[PDB]
RNA sequence: GAGACAUGAGAGGUGUAGAAUAAGUGGGAGGCCCGGGCCGCCGGUGAAAUACCACUACUCUGAUCGUUUUUUCACUGACCCGGUGAGGCGGGGGGGCGAGCCCCG
RNA sequence: CGCGACCUCAGAUCAGACGUGGCGACCCGCUGAAUUUAAGCAUAUUAGUCAGCGGAGGAGAAGAAACUAACCAGGAUUCCC
């Protein structure tokens, strides 16, 4: 689920992805922190394949 | 579509304006337009509150509200020496007759009276009807106690039952240094009211003759 | 393998759980660490 | 370090390693039999952090428990009177399946006391517990002081009684506004005690 | 394979006197053509005609490369069935009995 | 084509121990009705009670806050008003 979050991070279908994670854990709160630190670990990816 | 380069790398935000340095690309005048994005309509409702603002451009493309203010107004008719005619004249002055090359559908918002209109749309021409003017209140043109709306003329828009509209405030030949106070109306006006439609933030469409990319967000 | 491979220190998988606990006196052992050697051997390791 | 980076491993169960590791343990699991004595703990830090310590007389014993809801034990589903009781199907045990797989390895080896259990992979149709047992008659445990508490006669069947973890999170018991039903030690104290009529001498 | 899925994307319609229907959200009396333009427009007072600047998207598009859903076929390793005292299962080596099959002597 | 080491299992009238059953007034874990009342009766009530099953001890359970509170704050559990 975390890797399909992260797939819709990448489109950057961001509110489907909060729904979704919403669904998958159950909690608004912690599902806003598993989102950021899901598109943290993108943007860090993201930056190392660009140097 | 677009213009030909078709790019944009910035949001444009409301806290921006920044752009249009270059609108003078050939070596006419540009025909800068503004519109309004209204989105998520239905199509079969009604809407309301047209919009009808005093927008600062000083335009070559200019009408004028000059008919007919029927010996009211005389101290503020003079000022801009409007013709001066009576009903006759208006027959005359409507498409009725066949005398010269005169632009029948020359001015749209007329001049807001409350005598004469009562007898235009019985013996006069029916041309005011199917080009679709009547000298209504919409315009705000009172135009007797100083001056209200009667030596700028703007061009005027409606919010009708449709989605999408194309109006042109004119032209320019200038910067954008005054238009950085003159244009930031449509956003507030329209979500004033009428909560059951869009939301706030889009952007804004400029295309004419060659429409630079500017979608201001 | 991963935590050495950060650290940058040599690891090795041998085979045989059995043959490290008998070297180390016991049944079974799961690893073993190689820590500072004596001058003698110190060339032994230079290669391996 | 190595339990700390065990225990987040086990933390991380939907990981490729983990359910692999999972599903090839459970696959093994079922084809043992259903009460079966492991020779050591599978799940170390989860076994000493429940209480196992490597010695002679800590036994670990795994348990199968065919998992789902309690159906009721009536003939042709037919309970007598009362919609209310017409329930058959989807019913619930009280207890869970990890207190009910201690009270399966309590009662087969009667001779050991239930310490703690807990979970090596379930199933579909089974859950799979390890349930930690210790000798309370070897000297190393009753040799040895803060362990022969549970030597002492007093915690003969704790999982039958009610009071290990998994027993204790059945009971239903703690501290504060959630927990009034059981305000005098257990439920049917507090039924007793505010359900009996003090009948004073001098009323 | 199929399915709306990322998407690109040629393509618009008439009750009709119309220089096709001069049609869609555009409309300058011409930007611009050579110091000329042009299907037409204040000149069927014209479906609001529209000589022009087709920004909403017009019966809207064959497909592109991605993520997502379903159908068929096949595999076995979970799972299931059967048999047995778990008795010769799968692949592979020679002279060869016979086709003489075969460069053919 | 043997010899070891470990792992996972097995056997033994192997050496030494331990459990089982009883009682059940109080205690703990489950399971758990219907009579009754509602002037009928189905939710409700009876009642988480009787019956049923398991496990104890001289007591048992509980117990040193993932507590109460909203105050100038209190401070494990149990029992009484
Ligand atoms: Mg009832
Ligand atoms: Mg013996
Ligand atoms: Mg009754
Ligand atoms: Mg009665
Ligand atoms: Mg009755
Ligand atoms: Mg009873
Ligand atoms: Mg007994
Ligand atoms: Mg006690
Ligand atoms: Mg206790």
């Amino acid at each position: 689920y975390e890797r399909r979050a992260m797939e819709l991070l990448k489109v950057s279908k961001d509110k489907r992805a909060l729904k979704f994670i919403k669904k998958r854990v159950g909690t608004h709160i912690r599902a806003k922190r598993k989102r950021e630190e899901l598109s943290n670990v993108l943007a860090a990816m993201r930056k190392a394949a660009a140097k | 579509m677009s213009s030909k380069v078709s790019r944009d790398t910035l949001y444009e935000a409301v806290r921006e304006v920044l752009h249009g340095n270059q609108r003078k690309r050939r070596k006419f005048l540009e025909t800068v337009e503004l519109q309004i994005s209204l989105k998520n309509y239905d199509p079969q409702k009604d809407k309301r509150f047209s919009g009808t603002v005093r927008l600062k451009s000083t335009p070559r493309p200019k009408f004028s509200v000059c008919v007919l203010g029927d010996q009211q107004h005389c101290d503020e008719a003079k000022a801009v020496d409007i013709p001066h005619m009576d009903i006759e004249a208006l027959k005359k002055l409507n498409k009725n007759k066949k005398l010269v090359k005169k632009l029948a559908k020359k001015y749209d918002a007329f001049l807001a009276s409350e005598s004469l209109i009562k007898q235009i749309p019985r013996i006069l021409g029916p041309g005011l009807n199917k080009a679709g003017k009547f000298p209504s209140l919409l315009t705000h043109n009172e135009n007797m106690v100083a001056k209200v709306d009667e030596v700028k003329s703007t061009i005027k828009f409606q919010m009708k039952k449709v989605l999408c509209l194309a109006v042109a405030v004119g032209h320019v030949k200038m910067t954008d240094d005054e238009l950085v106070y003159n244009i930031h109306l449509a956003v507030n006006f329209l979500v004033s009211l009428l909560k059951k439609n869009w939301q706030n933030v889009r952007a804004l469409y400029i295309k004419s003759t060659m429409g630079k990319p500017q979608r201001l967000y | 393998p991963a935590l050495c491979r950060k650290m940058g220190v040599p690891y090795c998988i041998i085979k045989g759980k059995a043959r490290l606990g008998r070297l180390v006196h016991r049944k079974t052992c799961t690893t073993v660490a190689f820590t500072q050697v004596n001058s003698e051997d110190k060339g032994a390791l230079a290669k391996l | 370090g190595a339990y700390k980076y065990i225990q987040e491993l086990w933390r991380k169960k939907q990981s490729d390693v983990m359910r692999f590791l999972l599903r090839v343990r459970c696959w093994q699991y079922r084809q043992l039999s259903a009460l079966h004595r492991a020779p050591r703990p599978t799940r170390p830090d989860k076994a000493r952090r429940l209480g196992y310590k490597a010695k002679q007389g800590y036994v670990i014993y795994r348990i199968r428990v065919r998992r789902g809801g309690r159906k009721r034990p009536v003939p042709k589903g037919a309970t007598y009177g009362k919609p209310v009781h017409h329930g058959v199907n989807q019913l619930k045990f009280a207890r869970s399946l990890q207190s009910v797989a201690e009270e399966r390895a309590g009662r087969h080896c009667g001779a050991l006391r239930v310490l703690n259990s807990y979970w090596v992979g379930e199933d579909s149709t089974y859950k799979f517990f390890e349930v930690i047992l210790i000798d309370p008659f070897h000297k190393a445990i009753r040799r040895n002081p803060d362990t022969q508490w549970i030597t002492k006669p007093v915690h003969k069947h704790r999982e039958m009684r009610g009071l290990t973890s998994a027993g204790r999170k059945s009971r239903g018991l703690g501290k504060g506004h959630k927990f009034h039903h059981t305000i005098g030690g257990s439920r049917r104290a507090a039924w007793r005690r505010r359900n009996t009529l003090q009948l004073h001498r001098y009323r």
